[PDB]
């Protein structure tokens, strides 16, 4: 097969490639933070990195962060509007390879 | 040599790279934004965590929108040739696609553009990670019983 | 340790959890399609699933799709404005576990 | 029994689940949108690919915005109890957060909301995948030489 949009003589990659955005919350949602222990996301991210950075690929680590935040945290507020709310982090990957912090 | 697959980023350069942490706790009264209690705990946790991952951590506190842009531009103009990756952690108030400086908003796009594959050649082909702790809107998740 | 936002008696998860959006392109960008072979993204997605669905976790498969689209495709247009452009898919994960199509 | 980790979704239910493919090639003249040549190749490739993954593939062609919503609502109201997951592939013109029906736009949020953990209980805790082939804006990537 052959085409007009493949196998270019001069190899290029997107200028937007190789970026990864680890968002604390889903698009359009508030992000929760405990005034004493820190944000649910950063707390969880650090904990998972500490425990798995030398054992798992980055996306799998972030998936563990997603589960920790989703299951272990729920807001507490005297304002019923903001009470008992949940949060799910959002991994946005435009990476082109697996990422391990170790080698 | 034997079969080479290239399925994972080369992370064995001399340096893992920079980990820039922007910690905005106090905002200008003129903005009407409240302080972010507990963010210092996040900043410290991040510094220790990435230190252990061998990153060159640089922390900055309470940066105006101008300082955020200046900092990012300056960092993107450094020679990252011997660095395996780049990490930036943003801790602040925010809205969809926006991160707040102490005196106003900053488009995330403006920040990340400095690191585009064509604008920061020493990072081309290398993982550029942006960790963002900030709101992305005003929706609340009521959750569901499992 | 103890707090107001953790270890709830009644377990709940975010209503937005367990969703994964496999976007063909980065936020704000056009998405390319070959009038004869199909979109760069779907072509690549199917190829990677066919080759790795019984060997890799889904995020790793999608990462392979990201690399295929980013390196192998470049637009061709008689209109200079749309000529020689690139594309990088965008993985948006709010999943809480690893996903394998096989067991 | 022995140590249980629960690190991966349970994908051994009786059925893998549904794979709904919405293939919009021809649009109403009234919209001024052009036909999407080659989309049928995508639709067929997807049908075969997911068939081999043991999914129950259901294809739909040229659906109006109303039919897209009706289809998604109907599917979300099915009993997915014996299904491991859910897959929806959208092939059409689009903009950020939007997918076009043959006679107008549909907010992606409207479509996905039908499958929220609290609105489709038979899919709660199960992976819900949305594959989207559509524009998300009008930016073009000039790329950079490697």
């Amino acid at each position: 097969a052959s085409g007009v949009d493949d196998d270019m003589a001069c190899h290029k990659i997107p200028v937007e490639a190789d970026f990864l955005y680890a968002y604390s919350t889903a698009p359009g949602y508030y992000s929760w933070r405990n005034s004493k222990d820190g944000s649910w996301f950063i707390q969880s991210l650090c904990a998972m990195l500490k425990q798995y950075a030398d054992k798992l690929e980055f996306m799998h680590i972030l998936t563990r962060v997603n589960r920790k935040v989703a299951t272990e945290f729920e807001s507490f507020s005297f304002d019923a509007t903001f009470h008992a709310k949940k949060q799910i982090p959002c991994i946005v990957s435009m990476l082109t390879k697996e990422l391990y912090f170790y080698h | 040599s034997g079969i080479s697959l290239d399925n994972s980023y080369k992370m064995d350069y001399p340096e893992m790279g920079l980990c820039i942490i922007i910690n905005n706790k106090n905002f200008h009264k003129s903005t009407g934004m409240t302080s972010r209690s507990g963010t210092d705990v996040d900043a410290a946790n991040l510094r220790e965590t990435f230190r252990n991952l061998k990153y060159e951590v640089r922390n900055k506190n309470d940066l105006t929108r101008e300082e955020i842009v200046e900092l990012m531009r300056d960092v993107s103009k450094e020679d990252h040739s011997k660095r395996s990756s780049f990490v930036c952690v943003l801790l602040s108030h925010g809205e969809e696609g926006i991160i707040f400086g102490t005196n106003g908003p900053v488009d995330l796009k403006k920040i990340t553009n400095f690191f585009r594959g064509d604008r920061c050649r020493s990072l081309t082909g290398k993982p550029k990670l942006f960790i963002i702790q900030a709101c992305r809107g005003t929706e609340l998740d009521c959750g569901i019983e499992t």
